[PDB]
């Protein structure tokens, strides 16, 4: 019962900001949201430290409303609630003489409750309902300046791409309701230990659960939706790329971890699609000359990661890369919205440069974050990212071209995060920035942003040194275990990707400080920049020709009135030639008569 | 008792038509609401409030009434859904009294425990609707009027025969429910029995090929919609199904259930693109309200009493939010002059709160979860998947055409540059939308609660397509 209010309090804050809202002064509507999602991290860390969470309540018949509160559960839930404080105070420091300061907080007490109810759920149903909940907000946060068009048609696209994959994932509960009948996690489990039955069934569920999940965390093919949200505000844009929106497909795999370990095939798939994932979030990422696009590409890149660190079953790998992602993103995004507040929303690449001494601590922020992306040695994504190479080779399926894969995806994002740093803050000046760069309660809350990305860490370690977060998540969900694991050669392994990091740090500082840019690098810079032509094909062959066809189908509506009208003109013509029997000569009714008379005492026998 | 609700509003209505004033039909409206949930609620079952009366002795017509679990949801659903017209409606050209009317007949529809008294209801609700058309509003008012009047004619007066050959047949004393269930029809003439009940029951549900009168119906009433509104509450056709045809004739839907299912398939999909190449309120609302039938039907033709309960109350609940979107299109239409999507975009700035309304009622719409849409369209899709699951996956193809075309016209209406500016809202409408939204957030939080006289009517006449 007492759980409840977590999701409650950004619920009635959320609900005084939308409906009055406008009659507080400025800050307040933000300080209530911040303080809400405080008051509501402690209160759920006490729960955890109190040793879980329970709660069923009557709901559709078979369909209770079931809440656990685990270990995995947990993970999720303080990870959300800090990094929605921070980014809560740094929109409290970000939003200041924008109208909607009510509607903007709401909307962020809407996304943190929607979130909330997504990841403590034991019933699928209840990950849904959470599901389009976030999508909802993900919609109206992005939507919050409607004034222009351009910043609406992205929420658009990316609510009704959700809704494709949303689709997808009532599909696969309908098949884990016609199979098992229960719908809650945890019984579905235990029903699904054992005898597995009908496995075409099973496999087709757990992939479309996949496929919605490919919706939420804006993988392939679904991917497009993501780069948009740069429409959104960028406090909006850390907390959907970072903190959620997108940990929940991999969170959907972990819970349903039991079920994916026992389909390979489905597990090997999704392995495939989180690298192809990366493989273009870094290639369509440096190209990009907005600095909100080349980090929600690296954001794509590093989603991919964490797919394949799960799909290989490396569940507690792909959670830990969640982690270190979930700080130097959000650091990246606030640190690009403090650069595009100083600059008073230039919100570009090539209109910038030489940022370095002017601003402080901001350079910091924003060095901490690239080298967290690009993988520095002793730091939260090198570790995170070189555990996934690790558990490549060290769970099943092989891993063999998925390891150099993956490192040549590291390479990228060394380039392209290299790429960002230098052409934003670094080699020439243009424009103009008088007064006010660095705020207070921006970069304070991303001061602890950047201390928690550099020091994330070492709390999943190679076995010498402690993996405190495996056995953390191993035993409440993520239960089914099989993996090998060497020493020696696999801290050889962590010198190899160290090395090469650092190799593909500097090739990204020499390669964008030049802007020689040889021939086929600058086709190759503009196909990033297009994001390898992929909206026009989508709008080509599927999305446009869907709109012709939904005219068309009206037109052969309006056609199949039109020949309800035929009939009926047919049966009048029936009906004026029946009058038309009737000429008005005497001699001519007598004769029908006589023949109806006739007719009649034939048909008496 | 029942029969009091069920005659409040057509008196109420009939105090509007020739006395005066109109403000007194928005209290007669609310008075009806709440002798109907009065009714609905201490529910004992569906005895509850039993009335019998002689009607045609010789005949074996009597007055049968009572709320069944399905009766009191309605009945509240119905007297809501009318009072929010009867407040709000800024029509007030003394036709509220016909609405009232309209409202009357349809609890009476509702509360018919006899087959021919809810036959005489089915065909005695055409009157009202028809004038609300034609003579308060529209240009092509006879023909539409002629349209949708002639297919529900046409349609019905065969299911007159089909009533007495499911009476005479089966050797039923009377038109009662009971005893109609109690004497079943046999094979090859339940199979005929049926196909007269399927002919009126798909052509006012309404299915793909039989929806030709629905844009008509939904342009040419009275712009505010109040007309439009009640003629959506006149869908009545998965009632009917589920509770008279497939129970009376199971034999003849045994066969026909691949064929139902189909068409309830292609109409949710069909209605849901349309709306989309939808250029005005009135058409993109009659193609959705099409689809969400659509989906109601192939939910009752699954068999599966998941999908039949979900087909029931995502009925009663579309209902509900599609009048809410009629009335407020035509108070946006009292206050501005047009109905048409892209014109006057400015909205949202100009409007405070009806950008919010408009957006709650849309997400309802379109089924999303904490809504009253989503339960019955997820049963639904499990009763349907059950079924049949390719049926079930292409009627579900909807989500999307829906969300689709939703978000457009939330768009293109209120969301881009600032036009001239709009009135803001009108007293009535601030109930109006209080209320709306209560409604909707109450049956979308807690179908538990609801539909629990639905469960076992629903699981009994899925079990009675078994052995």
């Amino acid at each position: 019962m007492a759980l409840l209010g977590t999701i409650l309090l950004p619920l009635l804050g959320f609900a005084l900001l939308g409906l009055f809202g406008k009659r507080m002064r400025e800050p307040l509507p933000g300080v209530l949201a911040s303080g809400l999602v405080l008051a509501s991290f402690l209160l759920g860390a006490g729960l955890l430290l109190s040793g879980g969470a329970r709660f069923q309540a009557e709901w559709l018949p078979g369909i209770p409303f079931s809440l656990l509160l685990d270990n995995l559960s947990g993970f999720m839930l303080l990870i959300v609630t800090g990094v929605g404080f921070l980014i809560h105070v740094y929109a409290i420091g970000y939003m200041g003489g924008d109208p909607g300061y009510s509607r903007f907080f709401a909307y962020f007490n809407l996304f943190i409750a929607m979130m909330l109810t997504l990841v403590l759920a034991d019933s699928y149903p209840v990950m849904f309902i959470g599901w389009e909940g976030v999508g909802l907000a993900s919609f109206l946060l992005i939507g919050f300046w409607y004034k222009n068009p351009q910043y609406a048609d992205s929420a658009r696209k990316a609510f009704i791409v959700n809704r494709i994959g949303d689709l997808g994932f009532m599909l696969g509960m309908a098949i884990l309701w016609a199979l098992y009948g229960t719908l809650s996690i945890s019984e579905l489990k235990e029903a699904m230990e054992g005898p597995l039955k009908n496995p075409d069934l099973l496999a087709l569920a757990g992939l479309l659960l996949f496929l919605g999940a490919v919706g939420k965390s804006a993988q392939i093919p679904l991917m497009v939706w993501l780069p948009d949200a740069m429409a959104g505000p960028t406090p909006v844009s850390a907390l959907i790329h970072a903190a959620t929106m997108v940990t929940a497909g991999v969170y959907l795999i972990a819970r349903s971890s039991f079920l994916y370990s026992v389909l390979p095939d489905v597990s090997y798939a999704i392995a495939v699609v989180g690298l192809l994932t990366a493989a273009y979030g870094a290639l369509s990422a440096f190209g990009q000359t907005d600095i909100k696009k080349i980090v929600a590409y690296s954001t794509i890149s590093q989603l991919g990661y964490m797919f394949l660190a799960a799909g290989v079953g490396a569940y507690w790998v792909a959670l830990f890369h969640v982690f270190t992602h979930a700080f130097f993103k959000a650091l990246l995004f606030l640190a690009s919205g403090s650069v595009i507040h100083a600059l008073g929303g230039e919100q570009d690449v090539r209109k910038m440069g030489g940022l370095w001494k002017h601003l402080p601590q901001t350079r910091w922020h924003a060095l901490i974050g690239a080298l967290a992306l690009g993988g520095l040695p002793l730091l939260s994504g090198f570790w995170s990212k070189d555990a996934i190479l690790a558990a490549t080779l060290t769970y099943p399926f092989g891993g063999v071209g998925f390891y150099v894969g993956a490192l040549l995806v590291a390479v990228l994002t060394a380039m392209y995060a290299m790429r960002w740093f230098v052409l934003v803050f670094l080699g020439e000046e243009r424009g103009h920035h008088h007064p006010h760069e660095a705020p207070p309660v921006m970069l304070w809350p991303n001061h602890l942003l950047a201390l928690g990305s550099v020091l994330a860490g070492y709390l999943a370690l190679p076995h010498p040194l402690p993996n405190v977060l495996e056995p953390f998540l191993k035993p409440a969900l993520a239960e089914v275990e099989a993996h090998h694991l060497s020493l020696g050669a696999e801290w050889g392994l962590i010198a190899l990707s160290a090395a090469v990091a650092l190799l593909g740090l500097w090739a990204g500082f020499v390669f964008f400080q030049r802007k020689v840019f040889p021939a086929w690098y600058l086709a190759f810079e503009a196909a990033s920049r297009e994001a390898f032509y992929v909206d026009r094909a989508y709008n080509a062959l599927i999305v446009n020709p869907l709109k012709a066809l939904a005219e068309a189908l009206f037109y052969g509506d309006r056609g199949l009135l039109s020949g309800y009208f035929g009939l009926g003109g047919a049966a009048r013509s029936l009906g004026q030639g029946l009058a038309r029997l009737q000429t008005g000569y005497l001699r001519v009714y007598a004769l029908l008569f006589v023949l109806g008379a006739l007719l009649l005492l034939g048909v008496m026998r | 008792m029942v029969v009091l609700a069920v005659l409040l509003p057509v008196v109420f209505g009939a105090l509007l038509l020739l006395g005066l004033p109109r403000a007194l039909g928005v209290l007669g409206a609310g008075l009806s609401f709440l002798l109907n949930l009065y009714l609905f609620l201490t529910h004992p079952g569906g005895v509850a409030h039993a009335f019998q009366a002689p009607l045609l002795p010789g005949a074996g017509v009597y007055w049968a009434f009572g709320l069944d679990g399905l009766s009191a949801l309605f009945f509240l659903t119905i007297a809501l859904t009318v009072f929010l017209g009867a407040l709000v409606a800024r029509v007030e050209g003394r036709f509220l009294g016909l609405a009232l009317l309209m409202e009357g007949l349809l609890l009476g529809l509702f509360a018919a425990r006899d087959l021919l008294v809810f036959y005489v209801f089915f065909e005695a609700a055409l009157i009202p609707a028809l004038l609300m058309l034609y003579l308060y509003g529209g240009e092509g008012r006879t023909r539409a009027l002629y349209t949708f009047v002639l297919f529900t004619l046409v349609g019905s007066l065969p299911m007159l025969a089909a009533v007495l050959g499911a009476r005479l047949l089966s050797g039923s004393p009377t038109f009662l429910l009971e005893d109609l269930l109690a004497h079943p029809l046999q094979e090859e003439a339940a199979f005929w029995v049926f196909l007269g009940f399927a002919l009126a029951f798909a052509i006012k549900t309404p299915l793909f090929p039989l929806h030709a009168w629905l844009p008509p119906f939904h342009q040419e009433n009275h712009p505010s919609g109040l007309a439009d509104a009640l003629g959506t509450l006149y869908k009545v056709g998965v009632f009917a199904f589920f509770r008279f045809a497939i129970p009376l004739a199971p034999e003849g839907f045994a066969q026909a259930q691949g064929l139902l299912l189909f068409l309830a398939a292609l109409s949710a999909l069909y209605g849901a693109w349309v709306a989309f190449a939808a250029k005005d309120f009135k058409t993109l609302l009659a193609y959705a309200g099409l689809s969400h039938m659509g989906v109601a039907a192939l939910g009752v033709f699954s068999g599966t009493p998941e999908g039949a309960m979900g087909g029931l109350y995502l009925l009663a609940a579309s209902g509900v939010y599609t009048g809410g979107l009629f009335l407020l299109a035509g108070r946006l239409y009292e206050r501005t002059g047009t109905l048409e999507i892209g014109r006057y975009r400015g909205l949202a700035q100009s409007a405070p709160g009806l950008a919010a309304l408009a957006l709650i009622l849309f997400l309802a719409m379109v089924g999303l979860p904490g809504l009253s849409g989503f339960p019955g369209e997820f049963l639904t899709l499990l009763g349907a998947y059950k079924a049949s699951p390719w049926l079930a996956a292409l009627a579900f193809l909807s989500v999307i055409a829906s969300a689709a075309y939703a978000l457009t016209a939330f768009q293109k209406t209120f969301w881009e540059e600032g036009g001239s500016g709009v009135k803001d809202l009108a007293g009535a409408e601030w109930g109006f939308a209080l209320l709306s939204v209560l409604a909707l957030l109450l049956m979308g939080v807690f179908p538990g609660y609801f539909a629990r006289g639905l469960h076992p009517l629903a699981e009994a006449f899925a079990k009675l397509l078994g052995g």
